[PDB]
Order: structure tokens, then C-alpha cells, then sequence
């Protein structure tokens, strides 16, 4: 099944924007689709630049990262690790 | 004799040259063309020439410039290459739109989407997008390209410091640049500053009377001289050679 995890954005989705950029590289290195979602219910598809811009406004908001696939854990873990600094 | 805000300490002397970057939106035309595939394929072929050109561009910067630059471009490089942008353009053609205009329209439509964002930390990206389209416009025609102009020495003169603009001209031939705005910590203002290249802003002068005139930029004093009396410049050299060539040297201003 799919694997997601709620992560609170303390006015910093991670390191500047590398996290979002790296995600694109991770999706290619790891088998699984990663999707981001804001508490507002806005699906910030990690495969869309427009979505990344919307997340930026999520400074202090809660989001729900979802990952599907065999390495979904890695992808999700990698994103969470980057978000946690 | 113009007082400009020094964004990056240092002094440099060279002529003033403006980038061949000029508005191409006024070239927007409406018409119907039969090239569904011809156009679609044309876009893909153009991307390979543009995408590869962009990836190679940043690659050169990372090898020298700074790491921030690569982070910025690298991010955009994947954008244009993103099957998302390509598919979008092809979508317009599916109706009978022309890449030339289609690509411009698609980029224009996105410009509004990028702005909609409030977070300037990235929203500003819009400005970068516009530059990306300009590159595609030229790449869309193998009849237009080339370094655009690789001189021996000179400075960039733009109303606002645009990282994309610099990523177009060679730094080797580019030392400093004076803008009339590009204030704050703009992506191009933060990258250039960290690069250690003289930069000044607040210039309330037009590039029209700059063509290739002589302009001495002084990041240290963020001042801009204009073919001033050669005599004054002579003393300047002796002023620094004096001793206190650090602070601001005993000069006028508030005595």
C-alpha cells in the first residue's frame, strides 16, 4: 500500500529548496512515486514546479507527504530527513 | 559622478555594454498553421538544443562561479526538460497553435501562476522563467544563436541584475556590472556578491548614452565616474598608493 507521514513545516521545508529539487533526483534513484499535500488539501505533486511554489507558502503549515512503491519508505524517509534538517 | 549603492566592494574600469536581451513579447501574432507533428517534433528537437545548452551552461558555472548558481539553473533545467512543460506546449499545437507563439503563450500563462505565489523566496522564480523563454525563442530557430557577443573586456549594464542574463555571457570577459534596481538580496545579487565581483545599484542613467562609453565602477565607494578629467583620475592612483588604501582615504564628504 501507500506510505505517508505528517510533517510540520517550521517556516522551512528543509534546506532552501534543495529538498524539492533533490526529490526529483530521488524519484529516479528510488522506485516509487512521491506526492506532497498541504493541510489546506492542496496536492503539491512533487512532479510539478507549480506545486513546489505553493508549498513555499506553507511556511508554518502542516503537510502530508505520500510515497508509493517498493522504496516508498526510502523516498519518504529521505524527504523527512531533509525536512527535519 | 553618480552616487550608487555598492552591492559588492571592489573597483573596475571598462566600457558599458548592454546584453542583447530585449523584449520579444511584442512579436506575438495570431494565425493558424498546419504542423501538428512538425511543430510538436520541432519543440522536442529545440529542447535537446536548449535543455542540453542549459545543463552545459550551469555545469560551467559550478566548475567555477558558485554552487548557488547551479542550484538555481539545475532546478530550472529540469523544468523545461520536465515532460510537463513539453506536454503543455504540444497540447496547444493539438488545437492548431504554433510553437513560436504557443511556447510564448505557455510561458506567459505560467508567469501568472508563478506570481500567484506569495512566498518571494521562490515566487520571484517567475523572473527566471521569462529568461528561460527567451532562450527557447532563440533556440527555436537554428538561424539565431551564437555567444551573442564575446568581447575582450566590459561591464554589464541592466536595470536589474538577472542571474539568467549573466549565465548567458562569459564571466572571463565580464568583470562588474551596474544596475538601476536589482536591489536587495536577489538571486543574482546574492550570487554575484558571493562571487566577489564588483556590483553597484541605484544608477539613474540610461544605457543609451553608454553604448561603449567609458565607465569606472567603484564598489568600495559605490561610485560611478564618467570620462572624468584625466587629471583627477591621476591623483586617485596616488591617493590609494598613499598608505591608507583601505578605509575611504581622507577625502571630502562631511569633511
Amino acid at each position: 500500500m501507500t506510505v505517508k507521514q505528517t510533517v510540520e513545516i517550521t517556516n522551512k521545508l528543509g534546506m532552501h529548496a534543495r529538498p524539492a529539487m533533490k526529490l526529483f533526483e530521488l524519484m529516479q534513484g528510488f522506485d516509487a512515486e512521491v506526492l506532497l499535500r498541504n493541510d489546506e488539501g492542496t496536492e503539491a505533486e512533487a512532479n510539478s514546479v507549480i506545486a513546489l511554489l505553493m508549498l513555499d507558502s506553507a511556511k508554518g503549515r502542516q503537510i502530508e507527504v505520500e510515497a508509493t512503491g517498493p522504496q516508498e519508505e526510502e523516498a519518504l524517509a529521505a524527504v523527512i530527513a531533509l525536512f527535519n534538517s | 559622478r553618480i552616487r550608487a549603492l555598492p552591492a559588492a566592494p571592489g573597483v573596475a574600469i571598462a566600457e558599458g555594454w548592454q546584453d542583447a536581451t530585449l523584449p520579444l513579447m511584442e512579436q506575438v501574432y495570431q494565425a493558424s498553421t498546419l504542423d501538428p507533428a512538425l511543430e510538436r517534433e520541432r519543440l522536442t528537437g529545440a529542447l535537446e538544443e536548449a535543455a542540453n545548452e542549459f545543463r552545459r551552461y550551469s555545469k560551467r558555472f559550478a566548475a567555477g562561479a558558485q554552487k548557488e548558481t547551479a542550484a538555481i539553473f539545475d532546478l530550472y533545467s529540469h523544468l523545461l526538460s520536465d515532460t510537463r512543460l513539453r506536454r503543455e506546449l504540444f497540447a496547444e499545437v493539438d488545437k492548431g497553435s504554433v510553437a513560436e507563439w504557443a511556447v510564448k503563450t505557455v510561458i506567459e500563462k505560467f508567469a501568472e501562476q508563478f506570481a500567484a505565489l506569495s512566498d518571494n523566496y521562490l515566487k520571484e522564480r517567475a523572473g527566471d522563467l521569462r529568461a528561460l523563454g527567451q532562450r527557447l525563442l532563440f533556440h527555436l530557430d537554428d538561424a539565431n544563436q551564437g555567444p551573442n557577443a564575446w568581447p575582450e573586456r566590459f561591464i554589464l549594464v541592466a536595470d536589474e541584475l538577472s542571474a539568467t542574463t549573466l549565465a548567458e555571457l562569459p564571466q572571463d570577459r565580464l568583470v562588474g556590472v551596474v544596475v538601476r534596481d536589482g536591489a536587495a538580496n536577489s538571486q543574482a545579487a546574492i550570487m554575484v556578491r558571493a562571487l566577489g565581483i564588483p556590483t553597484v545599484m541605484g544608477a539613474d542613467i540610461q544605457p543609451s548614452v553608454l553604448h561603449r562609453r567609458t565607465l569606472i565602477v567603484d564598489g568600495y565607494r559605490g561610485e560611478l565616474l564618467v570620462d572624468p578629467e584625466p587629471v583627477l583620475l591621476q591623483e586617485y592612483q596616488r591617493l590609494i598608493s598613499e598608505e591608507i588604501e583601505l578605509s575611504r582615504l581622507a577625502e571630502d564628504d562631511v569633511n
